[PDB]
RNA sequence: AAAUG
RNA sequence: CGCGGGGUGGAGCAGCCUGGUAGCUCGUCGGGCUCAUAACCCGAAGGUCGUCGGUUCAAAUCCGGCCCCCGCAACCA
RNA sequence: UACCCGCAGAAGAAGCACCGGCUAACUCCGUGCCAGCAGCCGCGGUAAUACGGAGGGUGCAAGCGUUAAUCGGAAUUACUG
RNA sequence: AGCCAGGAUGUUGGCUUAGAAGCAGCCAUCAUUUAAAGAAAGCGUAAUAGCUCACUGGUCGAGUCGGCCUGCGCGGAAGAU
């Protein structure tokens, strides 16, 4: 019964650590003043509002009552447990053990949906590690940090890929795309997008300076590859007419030009290459698809633009660790997590960091 | 003109009218200028307790 | 707080690479006290 | 014959 | 739409010439050289020949279909 | 009005800059190429008399600093030179 | 065929949901008081509520219902002296 104690012990000080995370008794407070809006009959009044309040109201209520049932049956256990030491009796034992078993998968649960919230995170993800401004020091950083994702990779159980390696010409690589295949791999990964800061001194250096090193690392999850979806003829102008120039007595009658035009967008296609009309609508409508897919990728391209130039207000905060071997100290810098087992660290202990990441929500 | 900012946290931001009191800096390339803390929308630097009249900072009354 | 003005331009793909290729993320050697890069013409204090 | 750090 | 030429590892080329046979240059990997990198030296690996069918005992090779590319021709009023 | 006499009681009345070198005045704590400083040189990457606070000190003082402005140093447009 | 009456109980069946009470669905589609009453066919609701219907009791007092086979017709049916 000791290792039911030890867990018993970790049980608490996690649903502590989740609370905390949280900001658990703001999120009461909310629930609560939520709880009087509802009450008050003004509040139905307003369709949109009132569904709004309801929805927000019943996910708190979840997080609140969940987490003081933590509070309650942690405590239940601990009182079944003198039973089960000193009285002797065995199936209360167990009735205490499962309850705590029950109680343990409600905490999970908890922890699982707080953490894996967002859409993606479900899916598989193509982590990309690039060799900063260093030279061949950063190479070297870049390549370790590698070394280490793969291993922190194996460790959970996921599928490692490397898919493209530019190797440094000295030594370590100067960029690397790692597939990772496995269950909530881009959810656990994600928080790892950032700059990573090495601090040693240099064994490529001639001087055997200390270095301050940085190399990027970048999760990004794998999208299902949408099929191009064929555009309907009630969304489309076809216009038929004469030829420039023409050139005899049949084209100056014949209609062989087409002009395609899309009536959301306002995109046209002209041809008139071919003398045959049918020939030059299908070409006219090749054309027409062409601009149609050039469209979606530039409205794809600068919606991204958008994000990164998000991103890049950020700046210096990009830096998420800073891994210093000469004092022998790694410190997250998004968290405030501090360890001095730094080669552990690089062998793949990354657990404590990414987890406390994740709690956090950033 | 490009105008330093001088001192630890400044709420400075975009339409912020503020007063430059000339100063070059050797580190920036380009700047000529600092901004005087404590005059105009420019606020004073917080909890400072030396060299106050450089950085717009009253004197805390006890 | 204040944004970083990068000197990337117009970032199209990935920001945090642009940002590693940047100033913002240059490599920092120390000057050493000791040994090669060592040598000081006068001291902090002298 | 012999480029670079 | 018609007549030709092509698709052979990472790449660029051969072989297809009268069916049985997989070659060259670069690249990749492992050594050696240098304090190290490059060059150089040695030793290796790596190809269901676009794809699907057909016929000979047997197909990269011959024939046909389909997909992709490159030429040409797509005309007189 | 200046000025003079009387009344009471220490009473109503001290700050600003600086302290690495130039340049008078040094230590501890906090921070860790960060935040910041800076006239020049440069300081800061975990024992910082250079950052920020404190104690101690130095210089000025109802002013003290910063900026701008001119001459000086600058014999660096040299008539003197 | 009209007309008058009832058109319930366990029950708001659970779940999953923001809510789901016959009617967002997913699914089971039972039994009860029995004249008969679907865990519900339509309208309705933030959802309930509410308004109809199925089936049934009463009145009324002779034919009625909707398929098949075929005959002939109707709409579908807009053009330039
Ligand atoms: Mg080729
Ligand atoms: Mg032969
Ligand atoms: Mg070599
Ligand atoms: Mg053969
Ligand atoms: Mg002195
Ligand atoms: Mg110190
Ligand atoms: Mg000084
Ligand atoms: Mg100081
Ligand atoms: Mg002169
Ligand atoms: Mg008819």
């Amino acid at each position: 019964i000791n290792p039911v104690n030890n867990r018993i012990q970790d049980l608490t000080e996690r649903s502590d650590v989740l609370r905390g995370y949280l900001d658990y008794d703001a999120k009461k407070e909310r629930l609560e003043e939520v709880n009087a809006e509802l009450e008050q009959p003004d509040v139905w009044n307003e369709p949109e509002r009132a569904q709004a309040l309801g929805k927000e109201r019943s996910s708190l209520e979840a997080v609140v009552d969940t987490l003081d049932q933590m509070k309650q049956g942690l405590e239940d256990v601990s009182g079944l447990l003198e039973l089960a030491v000193e009285a002797d009796d065995e199936e209360t034992f167990n009735e205490a053990v499962a309850e705590l078993d029950a109680l343990e998968e409600k905490l999970a649960q908890l922890e699982f949906r707080r953490m894996f919230s967002g859409e993606y995170d479900s899916a598989d993800c193509y982590l990309d590690i690039q060799a900063g401004s260093g030279g061949t020091e950063a190479q070297d950083w870049a390549s370790m940090l590698e070394r280490m994702y793969l291993r922190w990779a194996e460790s959970r159980g996921f599928k490692t890929e490397i898919i493209e390696e530019s190797e440094g010409e000295v030594a370590g690589i100067k960029s690397v795309t790692i597939k990772i295949s496995g269950d909530y791999a881009y959810g656990w990964l994600r928080t790892e997008t950032g700059v990573h800061r090495l601090v040693r001194k240099s064994p490529f250096d001639s001087g055997g300076r200390r270095h301050t090193s940085f190399s990027s690392a970048f999760v990004y999850p794998e999208v299902d590859d949408d099929i191009d979806i064929e555009i309907n003829p009630a969304d489309l102008r076809i216009d038929v007419y004469r030829t420039s120039g023409a050139g005899g007595q049949h084209v100056n009658r014949t209609e062989s030009a087409v002009r395609i035009t899309h009536i959301p967008t306002g995109i046209v296609t002209q041809c008139q290459n071919d003398r045959s009309q049918h020939k030059n609508k299908d070409q006219a409508m090749k054309q027409m698809k062409a601009k149609l897919y050039e469209l979606e990728m530039q409205k794809k391209n600068a919606e991204k633009q958008a994000m990164e130039d998000n991103k890049s207000d950020i700046g210096w905060g990009s830096q998420i660790r800073s891994y210093v071997l000469d004092d022998s100290r790694i410190k997250d810098l998004r968290t405030g997590v501090e360890t001095r087992n730094t080669q552990a660290v690089l062998d793949g202990s990354l657990d404590q960091f990414i987890e406390a990441s994740l709690k956090a929500g950033l | 003109v490009t105008s330093y900012i001088g001192g630890e946290g400044h709420n400075l931001q975009e339409h912020s009218v503020i007063l430059i009191r000339g100063g070059r800096v050797k580190d920036l390339p380009g700047v000529r200028y600092h901004t005087v803390r404590g005059a105009l929308d420019c606020s004073g630097v917080k909890d400072r307790k030396q060299a106050r009249s450089k950085y717009g900072v009253k004197r805390p009354k006890a | 707080m204040s944004r970083y003005q990068h000197t990337k331009g117009q970032i199209k793909d990935n920001a945090i690479e642009a940002l590693l290729h940047d100033p913002l993320f240059r490599q920092r050697v120390e000057k050493n006290k000791k040994g090669k890069g060592s040598y000081m013409r006068k001291g902090k204090h002298g």
